[PDB]
Order: C-alpha cells, then sequence, then structure tokens
C-alpha cells in the first residue's frame, strides 16, 4: 500500500480466500470463512450508508468499464413510481483472455449471493437475477445450491437476514454469446429476445428489464462490496494509488512458466506480477514479443512498454491500452503475433450480433484483411487501409464490440508494423 | 413478393412492418453476425392482405413485386394521382403508365384515409384491366351479341324503352359506378 511501491499482497488482505477450492465452497465453509457474518446490521444501516461507504472506498467497476461503482449504484431511483427495481449480476464472463469469474462462481458462491443481497438493498431492488454463461453448467449448479441454502436459512426472501428488507434472487443462464455480456444485450437476452444491444440514449437505470429500472454489475464487484462494508473503505483504498484503490483478480495466461489466477493489489508492476506469480515468461523476460494486458479487447503492449508499465487503469490508458479485465496474456519471441491477432479478428467476426452496419460488415472485412496479411498476400498500403477501416468502425456502432474489434488490430499496426512489412515483402521476394 | 435477399441491407423495416402493422409476425432476423438473414425460417408464404407494402418499405429492392417484374423502369412511367375504388376506403394511389398500359399502382400519402398503405387487391388488380374488356357496342341477334355502332345500339334501346312504361323501367347500379 506504500505510495512509493505496490505489490506483495499478504494473505490477510485478500478478499477471495477459497479461490483455489482447498476447502468446502458451500455454506458450512462460507460461514467458517466469515461470510454472512453480520449482514443483518449492514443491511439495516440503510441504502444511503452503503452508497456513501462504497463511494468512499473508491471501488471502480470490474468487467471493462472501470466506472465508479458507487456513482452507478446512486443513479438508481430512490422512490418507486409504480415500477419495481431489479438487480442483474453479469456473470457472463465471455472474454477471450478472462477466466477469473468462473473461479468465483464455483468456489465462492455464497460471497456472490450475499453481495447480491447487499447491493440490491443498496439500490432498492426487490428482485435479483444472476446471469450465468450457458457453458458454465457446473458453476451454475454451485450458484443455485448457494441460493437454495440461503433461502433455507432465511438469508434471502422476505425479512432477509432478519432485517425489514425483502429481496428475492433468481439464477438465469444464457445459451452462449459473447455479446450477451453487454448490459443492454444481456437484458434483451433475459427478456427472451435475441441478445442484441439496445441504443444507450435510453439508459438502463431509467428503463431496463421489463421496462423497469435495472443495474448490471459484474460478479467480482458484487462479491467485493460486502467485505468492503465489513473490512472498511479505508482498508480497500489503501492498497492502490489515487483514484485506483482496490485489489483485483489477475488471471495470468499464455507463455508463462506457471499460468495462475491470483489476487493482487492494483498498481503492481507487470514485470513483478509475471515474475512472482506466473513464474516468469517461458524462456526468461528476454523472450518477450508482446503482452496483451487486459484481455483481447484492449490493444497489446510491446516488450519495451511492458518493461516500465504499471498495472492500473489510468496508466494503461496513458500507454494506449486499458485494464478492461485483469487478463494478461504473454507471448514469446516464438509466437507469431499476426496469427494471434487474426484469430482475435475471427473471434470478433464470430461474436458480432450483426445489428448495426459498421460492426456487422467491418468485422468480417477486418478478418479477411488480417487473413491475407497472415500469409503476406497483401500490399504495403494495405496496412494503411486497415488503419483507416479500424478508424471507420470506431465510434459509429451501437455498442463497444466494434471498438473491441478495432483495438487489437490498431495495436498490431501501431507496435508491430515492422513485422507485417517484413512478412509482406518477403512473400513477394520469395 | 419476389425475394433477392443478397441485396438486403439489414434494416428491419420489413420485420417491423410485419410485426407492428401487418401483425402476422412472420419475418425475423435469423442468424448472428454477417451471415444473419431475413425471412421466414420455415418455408412460409406471407398471409397478410397488407403484404404488398413491404415492397415499398424495402429501400434496396431485396423485396420486390413479382407481378411487376422486369417489365419497366421508373423513368419510363408517367404517374397520375387518383383514388382506389377497390373498396369504400378510397385509398389515394398513384397509377404509373407507359403509353396506353397501366404498369403499376402505388399508394400516396393521405393521413386522413390511408396513411401510406395500400391493400394487395388494390395494388395488384391492374392486371385485370387488360382482360375481358368491352370495346364496342353489342346488340343481340339470333347469332348472339354482335358488333354494332353507337347509333344502332341507341336505336335498339329506344325501341325497347318505347314498350316499357313507368316502374317497368329498372336501374341497378354497380360497385364501380361513379356519381356522375
Ligand atoms: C461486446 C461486449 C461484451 C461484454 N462482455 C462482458 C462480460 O462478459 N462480462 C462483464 O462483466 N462485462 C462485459 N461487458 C461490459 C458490460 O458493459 C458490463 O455489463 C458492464 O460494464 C458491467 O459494469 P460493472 O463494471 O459495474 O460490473 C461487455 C461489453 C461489451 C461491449
Ligand atoms: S457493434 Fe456489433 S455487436 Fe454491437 S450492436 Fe453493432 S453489430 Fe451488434
Ligand atoms: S426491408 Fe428490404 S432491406 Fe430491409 S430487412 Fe426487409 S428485405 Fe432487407
Amino acid at each position: 500500500p506504500e505510495k512509493t511501491t505496490f505489490g506483495g499482497l499478504r494473505d490477510q488482505d485478500r478478499i477471495f480466500t477459497n479461490i483455489y477450492g482447498r476447502h468446502d465452497p458451500y455454506i458450512k465453509g462460507a460461514e467458517a470463512r466469515g461470510d454472512w457474518y453480520m449482514t443483518k446490521d449492514l443491511v439495516g444501516k440503510g441504502r444511503d450508508w452503503i452508497i456513501d461507504q462504497i463511494k468512499k472506498s473508491g471501488l471502480r467497476g470490474r468487467g471493462g468499464a472501470g466506472f465508479a461503482s458507487g456513482l452507478k449504484w446512486s443513479f438508481m431511483p430512490k422512490v418507486s413510481d409504480g415500477r419495481p427495481s431489479y438487480l442483474v449480476v453479469n456473470g457472463d464472463e465471455s472474454e477471450p483472455g478472462t477466466c477469473k469469474d468462473r473461479e468465483i462462481m464455483r468456489h465462492e458462491p455464497h460471497k456472490l449471493v450475499e453481495g447480491c443481497l447487499v447491493a440490491g438493498t443498496a439500490m432498492g431492488a426487490r428482485a435479483g437475477y444472476i446471469y450465468i454463461r450457458g457453458e458454465f453448467v457446473n458453476e451454475r449448479k454451485a450458484v443455485e445450491r448457494a441460493v437454495a441454502e440461503a433461502y433455507a436459512k432465511g438469508y434471502l426472501g422476505k425479512n432477509a437476514c432478519g432485517s425489514g428488507v425483502d429481496f428475492d434472487l433468481f439464477v438465469h443462464y444464457g445459451a452462449g454469446a459473447y455479446i450477451c455480456g453487454e448490459e443492454t444485450a444481456l437484458i434483451e437476452s433475459l427478456e427472451g429476445k435475441q441478445g442484441k444491444p439496445r441504443l444507450k440514449p435510453p439508459f438502463p437505470a431509467g428503463m431496463g428489464l421489463y421496462g423497469c429500472p435495472t443495474t448490471v454489475t459484474n460478479v467480482e464487484t458484487v462479491a467485493v462490496s460486502p467485505t468492503i462494508l465489513r473490512r472498511g473503505p479505508e482498508w480497500f483504498s489503501s492498497f492502490g494509488r489515487k483514484n485506483n484503490a482496490g485489489t483485483k483478480l489477475f488471471a495470468i495466461s499464455g507463455h508463462v512458466n506457471r499460468p495462475v489466477t491470483v489476487e493482487e493489489e492494483m498498481s503492481i508492476p507487470l514485470r513483478e506480477l509475471i515474475e512472482r506469480h506466473a513464474g516468469g515468461v517461458r524462456g526468461g523476460w528476454d523472450n518477450l514479443l508482446a503482452i496483451i494486458p487486459g484481455g483481447s479487447s484492449v490493444p497489446l503492449l510491446p516488450k519495451k512498454m511492458c518493461d516500465d508499465v504499471i498495472m492500473d487503469f489510468d496508466a494503461l490508458r496513458t500507454a494506449q491500452s486499458g485494464l478492461g479485465t485483469a487478463a494478461v496474456i504473454v507471448m514469446n519471441k516464438d509466437t507469431d503475433v499476426i496469427d494471434a491477432i487474426a484469430r482475435l479478428s475471427y473471434f470478433y467476426k464470430h461474436e458480432s450480433c450483426g445489428q448495426c452496419t459498421p460492426c456487422r460488415e467491418g468485422t468480417g472485412w477486418l478478418y479477411d484483411i488480417m487473413s491475407r496479411m497472415r500469409k503476406g498476400d497483401a500490399r504495403l498500403e494495405e496496412i494503411d487501409m486497415l488503419w483507416e477501416i479500424t478508424k471507420q468502425i470506431e465510434g459509429h456502432t451501437i455498442c463497444a464490440l466494434g471498438d473491441a474489434a478495432a483495438w487489437p488490430v490498431q495495436g498490431l499496426i501501431r507496435h508491430f508494423r515492422s513485422e507485417m512489412e517484413d512478412r509482406i515483402k518477403n512473400a513477394d521476394q520469395q | 413478393i419476389k425475394t433477392s435477399m443478397n441485396r438486403c441491407i439489414h434494416c428491419t423495416r420489413c420485420v417491423r412492418f410485419t410485426h407492428e402493422v401487418a401483425g402476422t409476425s412472420e419475418l425475423g432476423i435469423t442468424g448472428r453476425g454477417r451471415d444473419s438473414e431475413v425471412g421466414t425460417y420455415i418455408e412460409k408464404l406471407h398471409s397478410s392482405e397488407l403484404s404488398g407494402n413491404v415492397i415499398d418499405l424495402c429501400p434496396v429492392g431485396a423485396l420486390l413485386s413479382k407481378p411487376y417484374a422486369f417489365t419497366a423502369r421508373s423513368w419510363e412511367l408517367k404517374g397520375t394521382e387518383t383514388i382506389d375504388v377497390s373498396d369504400a376506403l378510397g385509398s389515394n394511389i398513384k397509377v404509373d403508365c407507359r403509353g396506353t398500359e397501366v404498369m403499376r399502382i402505388t399508394p400516396r400519402l393521405n393521413d386522413a384515409i390511408n396513411e401510406e398503405w395500400l391493400s394487395d387487391k388494390g395494388r395488384f388488380q391492374y392486371d385485370g384491366l387488360k382482360r375481358q374488356r368491352l370495346n364496342t357496342p353489342l346488340v343481340k341477334g339470333a347469332k348472339g351479341l354482335e358488333n354494332a355502332t353507337w347509333s344502332a345500339a341507341f336505336d335498339a334501346i329506344r325501341t325497347a324503352i318505347a314498350g316499357a312504361k313507368g316502374n317497368e323501367l329498372k336501374a341497378i347500379a354497380g360497385k364501380l359506378a361513379d356519381a356522375e
């Protein structure tokens, strides 16, 4: 937590404690680990107190947005106009580099349920829905068992936890779509239609599920909120830098000696994280072509930038990338960056719902151009054309999947244009 | 309705019409991404009597009029603004003609009566304006109805009316008779 240096989080400061499933993930272990401790008091203190404590903690939103959780929760209506309020937890964790949410769902189900209770009381939501990926059948079974147990002991329902508050929780599951993770597209999917995002000028706080005020929040934010109210906002604020306070779950994947999911305070150096928790890059730090810091949506960073880069939101924004999800992917010198970015382009071409013209057409265009560049078929001007097309897509789409499709290609153009030019010229030469 | 779905830009005008206005709820966007397609998932035929309006609503010719297929181009047609006698709504229409032939009938905007919609019968009944037409006066003889001039037909009607008197003369007006 020291302002000069950040890293080396201790076990006493870790929110997610059975993340590795060495203990019983169900209610007996949850109670023995400190779950559902004094939820009666925290809920009874009123929605306003919870909102102010979350605001003071500085908890920004996990899941990619980074928007302050307290302000988003405070956008919820205070008094009913005849429309109930709903809490939907976005447990859809589709992202090519992110695996972190699955461990929370399968090994800490009760922290998530208790957090849903706390947040629904903070926002005055009568009912709650936990959206889960359809592929996560076993994780859904774990969450459903947690919900049933909480209902059995009276933690949920009317007079939940003994306080004069009423909250009902349901578990809903999709059928597989990356787009269904977006806030409006998730609402459309849960209503029963195609998971196509809704234009934002109507906002979900104003009009959401069944036309009623709703808030969509990630499992990780919902899970961390109750312990934030228990441990204290100052404790949560201490770890990170200014405006970037909390600890976050880092999922290291790719060419590392040990791929691990770990919890660490934000503003750790990326080199320190990779070397301590991941065991170092396969073949040493010297053997780095590039690292994708925040899952596939954000632009990649070359080794040189990865040397001094710090694992934070605003700093990665300064480094022309972003910490969407703490899903860091490491590539060796052996790796072909072109093929991986082409696979990401195919991913986005496959995951576009097709609603708006720019995404529906430009993502397939991007995939085709990247496929030709993967073999060297293209010309040297094709790179400039590719940059122009990425600029055409960005900002002109309904949701951010167009931006998430454009960004990796832009990062490839920006940092590894030399390798693309080499591949294009050599194929013509040979 | 003729379909060339390859020309389809994925607006949702046809789907929105079929749901909100026509109310048969037959068309939808089946698919995801670029290979998303418009149409009935099963082999179904559009049942509404307002089915013709999707052709006008379609901006890019993916939905087109099968009766009016490959017969003329837009610049070739002279449009005259008239009304539809198909029913008592009196839908305001624009009849497009090349030479002496009516080529197609399309609606006009009149919020008072027909917002901009036309029924299929009114839209596609111009086909029956070329068939079984009466061109000349006919007077009956032992050989049947035969060609006659206007004077001869009027003479026969005069000889017939001379016999009849008072209420023996009877008039029956049709569905398409005009006020004059
Ligand atoms: C194409 C697309 C896919 C997304 N997928 C997810 C996802 O799988 N999980 C998630 O938490 N957010 C996802 N998001 C971000 C959503 O906006 C998310 O519901 C919202 O940011 C959650 O807010 P929070 O930070 O308070 O949790 C996605 C956004 C887009 C545009
Ligand atoms: S950007 Fe892509 S995924 Fe988002 S609404 Fe448009 S077509 Fe659908
Ligand atoms: S109105 Fe025409 S262009 Fe639009 S979806 Fe229907 S067929 Fe396609």
